[PDB]
């Protein structure tokens, strides 16, 4: 079982910079037949697997030059030389060399850019939702960056933390952002028995604020 | 084009049996070895199973082997993934592959297996109306994965982004956002679709001011 | 993929 270990594990960079994956196995891939059956897949969000690179070097169809696979034996790389935003994703190395075939951890690739605060957009529960004895109240945060931010919700001016649920998109090719919906569900019982609902974002700075009034 | 659809995918419980199928078209393709590969929740590809052209060699992953059946009808263009003695450990997306240049090149889209002893339930949708107007749906309660949502029945995709459902209880919730010019809404309707393959249901919401 | 070869 020849064991491929990939790195970075994630790797942030900037367009028109360079990129580099690392890929080890735990065997030469050299065979036999004196070809060395190293390949580069792309997963981009929302979308299959697609070959970029085989035998190492050899670029699929359609690839830009801009990516160059090099290596041998035990030892090898996926260099891109200026990135661009359609370049993220999920990066995998596998090989085809020994049986069975194996695959690397995979790499996830994040376009850098400044960082930018999210639109944020508040909903009551439907009147529907309601009828049936559940209350989510929604918060989208839309087109920021970067992932990691932070959601707080209030109800009446006091920190809510139990029964919140988050989500995020993958990064937007267009802009290179992130969305994430964050929802508070409560019973009918008690999202009737307050009257303010408050979700804050921020990274770190004074947080976006969107606030209803039951 | 090379294409490659599977099918056949969806929740199955513990010990038990599903069969996937991938229909192939583009090529010639009794000429090509194929293989199933998955991918899980952490990301991680893992091989399963393959055919040579001639249908005559199979080969497992020791995970698999003694449990799941590759095999194709060449006349039909159809690989088949025969899966029995189901363990919620083969929960993940499986994927039909080409063969070819020494390596796989060709990718489907996947196909769902969900491995539990929950029930199927559709979502219930719910529609949430607030110079751009950003406007909502909440696809709540629902197993297994997956749903797809669309607005407009696809019309609207420009200012859309769907969450990825999370999962508490055995039942997924996921949102959608979509942002339109608020000169047009609510005068140019904007619908919510989703569609639940596992209950064969769908439902359609229109966003209505409140 | 070596199954193949
Ligand atoms: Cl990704
Ligand atoms: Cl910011
Ligand atoms: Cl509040
Ligand atoms: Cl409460
Ligand atoms: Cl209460
Ligand atoms: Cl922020
Ligand atoms: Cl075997
Ligand atoms: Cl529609
Ligand atoms: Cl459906
Ligand atoms: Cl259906
Ligand atoms: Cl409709
Ligand atoms: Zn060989
Ligand atoms: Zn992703
Ligand atoms: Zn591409
Ligand atoms: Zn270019
Ligand atoms: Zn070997
Ligand atoms: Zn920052
Ligand atoms: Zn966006
Ligand atoms: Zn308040
Ligand atoms: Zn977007
Ligand atoms: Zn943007
Ligand atoms: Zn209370
Ligand atoms: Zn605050
Ligand atoms: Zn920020
Ligand atoms: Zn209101
Ligand atoms: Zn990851
Ligand atoms: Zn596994
Ligand atoms: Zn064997
Ligand atoms: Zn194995
Ligand atoms: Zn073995
Ligand atoms: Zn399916
Ligand atoms: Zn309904
Ligand atoms: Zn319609
Ligand atoms: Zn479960
Ligand atoms: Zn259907
Ligand atoms: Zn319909
Ligand atoms: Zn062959």
């Amino acid at each position: 079982y020849v064991v491929m270990t990939q790195t970075p594990l994630t790797l942030s960079v900037t367009i028109g910079q360079p990129a580099s994956i690392s890929c080890k196995s735990s065997q030469s891939l050299l065979d036999s037949d004196g070809k060395t059956y190293l390949n580069w897949l792309l997963q981009r969000p929302g979308q299959s697997p697609k070959r970029l690179i085989y035998l190492v070097s050899k670029l699929d169809s359609g690839v830009p030059d801009r990516f160059t696979g090099s290596g041998s034996g035990t030892d090898f790389t996926l260099k891109i030389s200026r990135i661009e935003a359609e370049d993220l994703g999920l990066y995998y190395c596998w090989q085809g060399t020994h049986f069975p075939r194996t695959f690397g951890g995979g790499t996830k690739l994040e376009i850098k850019r400044a960082d930018a605060a999210p639109t944020v957009s508040i909903f009551p529960p439907s009147s529907e939702q309601l009828t049936s004895g559940g209350a989510s109240v929604v918060c989208f945060l839309n087109n920021f960056y970067p992932k990691d931010i932070n959601v707080k919700w209030k109800i009446d001016g006091s920190e809510r933390q139990n029964g919140v649920l988050n989500s995020w998109t993958d990064q937007d090719s267009k802009d290179s952002t992130y969305s994430m919906s964050s929802t508070l569900t409560l019973t009918k019982d008690e999202y009737e028995r307050h009257n303010s609902y408050t979700c804050e974002a921020t990274h770190k700075t004074s947080p976006i604020v969107k606030s209803f009034n039951r | 084009e090379v294409k490659l659809v599977e099918s056949g995918g969806g929740l199955v419980k513990p010990g038990a049996s599903l069969k996937l199928s991938c229909a192939a078209s583009g090529f010639t393709f009794s000429n090509y070895g194929m293989s199933w590969v998955r991918q899980n929740s952490d990301k991680r590809l893992e091989w399963v199973a393959s055919i040579r052209s001639g249908g005559g060699r199979t080969y497992y992953s020791d995970n698999v082997k003694g449990r799941f059946t590759i095999s194709r009808e060449n006349a039909k263009n159809t690989l088949y993934l025969q899966m029995s003695s189901l363990k919620s450990e083969d929960t993940a997306l499986y994927y039909c592959v080409r063969y070819d240049s020494g390596s796989s090149d060709y990718w489907g889209q996947g196909t769902t297996v969900t491995v539990s002893s929950a029930k199927t339930t559709p979502p219930s949708v719910y529609p949430l109306a607030p110079s751009m107007v950003t406007l909502g749906c909440l696809v709540k309660g629902y197993f297994p994965e997956p749903v797809t949502v669309t607005w407009n029945s696809g019309s609207l995709s420009s200012g859309v982004h769907t969450f990825p459902a999370v999962l508490q209880s055995d039942l997924y919730t996921l949102s959608s956002s979509v942002t339109v010019p608020s000169s047009t809404w609510p005068s140019e309707t904007v619908t919510c679709n989703v569609a639940h393959p596992a209950s064969s249901t769908k439902v359609d919401k229109k966003i209505v001011p409140r | 993929d070596a199954e193949f070869r």
